RNA sequence: GCAGUCAAGCGGCGACAUUGCUAUCAUACCGAAGCAGAAUUCGGUAAGCGUCUACUGAU
RNA sequence: AGAACUGGCGAUGCGGGAUGAACCGAACGUAGAGUUAAGGUGCCGGAAUACACGCUCAUCAGAACAAAAGGUGUUAGUUCAUCUAGACAGCCGGACGGUGGCCAUGGAAGUCGGAAUCCGCUAAGGAGUGUGUAACAACUCACCGGCCGAAUGAACUA
């Protein structure tokens, strides 16, 4: 209960420790790759938590609840805004698939494999799969084919950090 | 049936100390007999006084000022049972405070087994405003226009035979 | 016959088709069973056994709530 | 608590129809708009709770049998003795055993070895079948025998 | 039994655990065992069969 | 066993506990008229299948002892926390870096063994709660993000 507090202190005092005010549209991303974004500067804060919670402390300033609510990622930074920007829309990582988030691929109708037999692999979801006395014994993709994907190792989710308002700290 | 008594206590005077404490409760019972001996028996315990000592000075009725008008009773009752005494706190809905007080003799009765020996009750207050009645099966009747059916009406007749075998719609 | 037999069997054809569901909802219906049974000489038993386990579990979740 | 109140088709006595599936059912309901069926029970108790849920729970189903009806596809492998089915259904040669068993829409599955797919438009009689055939000495050392593979709709 | 970390209550006691020697035998629908198979024991169920009053023949 | 005290039987009817010495009322001329006590009011049994509150389905409920416990049985309350900053559950996702945290083993990368649990960061995380690995890996448990719309989670008491 008390971490709403943590982060309504946290955020109400580093609203003024920075010169523009991003909300960021992502909810669903590897912890790494949020690191890397968090350590890829100093002069920026990402922050993040409950919408509502975000909602309560975002009046404190003017026609600052509009895009709060568009926030839960919410970015504090000093940059200019072309830099970051130009970061967010070249920034791109191959993360892991995401239910209905396109390659072609296909498990062999015979031995599955680590990676689905794609490479040329080390041997190793309701299909009908069987037990060769040791080993397993096609099927295509395009939920379950997140998950399917998954298994494999497959990465084809570019996700790409995006900006959705602005807000100015000193002038909305 | 019960009923609502005040009674006063003013345990004889001693000497340079007229109306010493004017001890003043309220009493629930049925007759006047029996609201004094609550009374007294209320006061051997609450403090040291003994009956002997004791004189009851007056005993008055308390009745309802809209006894036509519905109401959330509150109901504070202090009891006992097999195992130590402990408070308890209830809500009624009558529309007095006599019969509030009667619904929740047989209840207690009902569903601990407590009659008008082992009951006292504290203090009997009404609910002046909505969303206060914590308990939900009483908070149930106070929705916007609430409308049940009774289902399964039970009917009797003086008669020991009947050639309809009429149905039990209601 | 051999150091590990139906070890290898198990690892060369697994378990039944459904031996896992079957095992899960044997687990799930425990709860249900053990209140069945609980009342259904042999009750004092069973309360005794019950009583050492819920004492069991208690202890060894208070000497070790001593962490936090 | 003491509960008052909780919440192509018709309603009526317990004997319900639903377009086809019929059931037999202390419950009430109400055609407001053909749509959506109100469910009501009043003065019930802790018991009826449990019987008005699964009331709904199974017009759902029925609904759903009759709109999209239900599959239980079924499998069966052996590792030694074939296991022989014949469509009445019957099982034989599984384990050497001469005791022929007899079982009372099935057909077989193309494309799939040794796969037997059910459907049926009520899915009582279609679970009530599946279990049936997959009912008919160390546990784990027969992978072989008849087991339910996937619960899918028939309208896949 | 001796002393005790022993402790829900509780007028200095206290069920609970741990530390020292001194209504089936088979007849089984059912599950467990490290039950590859037979065999096996265990919890399973059943007492079914195994192992001067009264009439036994009567008017 | 010894023994201080008060009541009935002893010598004591009759009503009732269907059944009786240890119980309750009541102690007594034969009678006519009405009201009670114990004890009763569905029938055997003369008397209301009376009124109101809820309680309980016992696989033999209900009409002097094993009584300490069990029930995810039921009917109602006390205490501690969460709670519209969005109750629990149900789902999707995060669930990370030094790291293969220190020691031998063929191996032990968190879950065959011995002991600390350092610590960056975040909305969030144990050098890990389990399934699981020959040795990896994957799911995940407490811990967090989104949908949902309000009262809920835990121990006791009658």
């Amino acid at each position: 209960r008390e971490n709403k507090e943590r982060i309504f202190d946290e955020v109400r005092e580093a609203l003024d420790t920075y010169r523009y005010v991003w909300v960021l549209h992502l909810d669903d991303v590897r912890t790494p790759v949020l690191q890397e974004i968090r350590t890829s500067w100093a002069g920026s804060k990402l922050i993040m938590g409950k919408r509502k919670v975000l909602q309560k402390a975002l009046e404190y300033k003017e026609n600052l609840y509009q895009l709060s609510k568009l926030c839960t990622g919410l970015l504090f930074t000093d940059e200019d805004v072309n830099t970051v920007k130009e970061y967010f829309k070249s920034y791109v990582r191959s993360d892991y698939s995401r239910p209905n988030t396109p390659l072609t691929f296909t498990i062999p109708e015979g031995i599955v494999y680590s990676r689905g037999g794609q490479i040329p692999d080390v041997p190793m979801f309701e299909i009908p799969t069987k037990i060769k006395a040791g080993k397993i014994t096609p099927y295509l993709v395009c939920v379950r084919q997140a998950l399917i994907l998954k298994q494999f190792g497959i990465a084809a989710s570019e996700f790409k950090v995006k900006v959705s308002a602005y807000y100015d700290n000193d002038s909305s | 049936h019960f009923k609502e008594y005040q009674v006063i206590g003013r345990r004889l005077p001693t000497e340079s100390v007229p109306e010493p404490k004017l001890f003043r409760m309220r009493i629930f019972a049925s007759n006047e007999v029996i609201a004094k001996s609550r009374y007294w028996y209320f006061l051997q315990k609450l403090h040291k006084v003994k009956k002997a000592s004791g004189e009851i000075v007056s005993i008055n009725q308390i009745n309802e000022a809209h006894p036509t008008k519905v109401k959330n009773f509150g109901v504070w009752v202090r009891y006992d049972s097999r195992s130590g005494t402990h408070n308890m706190y209830k809500e009624i809905r009558d529309v007095s405070r006599v019969a509030a007080v009667e619904t929740l003799y047989q209840d207690m009765a009902a569903r601990h087994r407590a009659r008008f020996r082992s009951i006292h009750i504290l203090k009997v207050a009404e609910i002046e405003k909505t969303a206060d009645v914590k308990r939900q099966y009483v908070k149930q009747f106070l929705t916007k226009d609430l409308k049940f059916p009774l289902p399964h009406r039970v009917q009797k007749s003086t008669k020991t035979f009947s050639y309809k075998r009429p149905s039990t719609f209601y | 016959p051999q150091n590990d037999y139906i070890e290898r069997h198990i690892k060369q054809h697994g378990k039944r088709l459904d031996h896992e569901e079957r095992k899960r909802k044997r687990e799930a219906r425990e709860s249900h069973k053990i209140s069945e049974r609980a009342q259904k000489w042999k009750g004092k038993q069973f309360a005794k056994k019950r009583y050492a386990e819920k004492v069991s579990m208690r202890k060894k979740i208070k000497a070790h709530e001593q962490s936090k | 608590m003491k509960y008052i109140q909780t919440e192509t088709v018709s309603i009526k006595s317990r004997i319900v129809k639903v377009v086809t599936l019929t059931k037999n059912l202390d419950v009430t309901f109400t055609k407001v708009n053909n749509q959506l069926i109100k469910v009501a029970v009043h003065n019930g108790g802790r018991k009826h709770v449990a019987a008005l849920r699964t009331v709904k729970s199974l017009v759902d189903n029925m609904i759903t049998g009759v709109t999209k009806g239900y599959k239980y596809k079924m499998r069966y492998v052996y590792a030694h003795f074939p296991i022989n089915v014949n469509i009445f259904i019957e099982v034989r040669n599984f384990l050497g055993d001469k005791k022929i068993r007899n079982v009372p829409t099935i057909e077989f599955s193309t494309n799939v070895k040794d796969e037997i797919v059910l459907s049926g438009n009520s899915v009582e009689d279609v679970s009530q079948n599946a279990a049936d055939l997959q009912q008919i000495k160390d546990i784990r050392k027969f992978l072989d025998g008849i087991y339910v593979s996937h619960k899918g709709f028939i309208t896949e």
